[PDB]
């Protein structure tokens, strides 16, 4: 059969890891802080 | 803690108006590291006094919920 030559290959290839910036937890965000927050008089 | 704790109790039950009783007496459940049973008295007096505006136990459910996780939806409200 020769006739218009075309190859198809579907792209689903999976990227490479984002690595984003990490976000920090708040000093309310340990339970010790937690603790002498909420025990405040 | 246990002391405080009993002396918010008969506080309350003298006088079942004072929020400030109960409120302590939250407080001192935190202390005692009563986590759950603070969330269980918390919620007992939200929904009997769903009108009330203390807004400090609002603001203390919305923490415990956050640390729940879970419950975020009562915490944003």
């Amino acid at each position: 059969r020769q006739d218009y030559i075309a190859k198809v290959r579907y792209q689903n290839d999976l990227p490479a890891p984002p690595c984003p910036p990490k976000l920090l937890k708040y000093e309310i965000e340990k339970e010790a802080p937690q603790k002498e927050f909420l025990k405040d008089s | 803690y246990v002391q405080a704790q009993k002396q918010f109790k008969q506080a309350e039950d003298s006088q079942n108006s004072n929020t400030l009783a109960k409120l302590g007496y939250a407080q001192c459940l935190i202390a005692r590291n009563e986590v759950g049973d603070a969330t269980i008295y918390l919620e007992k007096f939200f929904k009997e006094n769903q009108d009330s505006k203390s807004s400090e136990m609002m603001l203390l459910l919305g923490i415990i919920y956050s640390q729940s996780g879970k419950s975020y939806y009562k915490a944003i409200i």
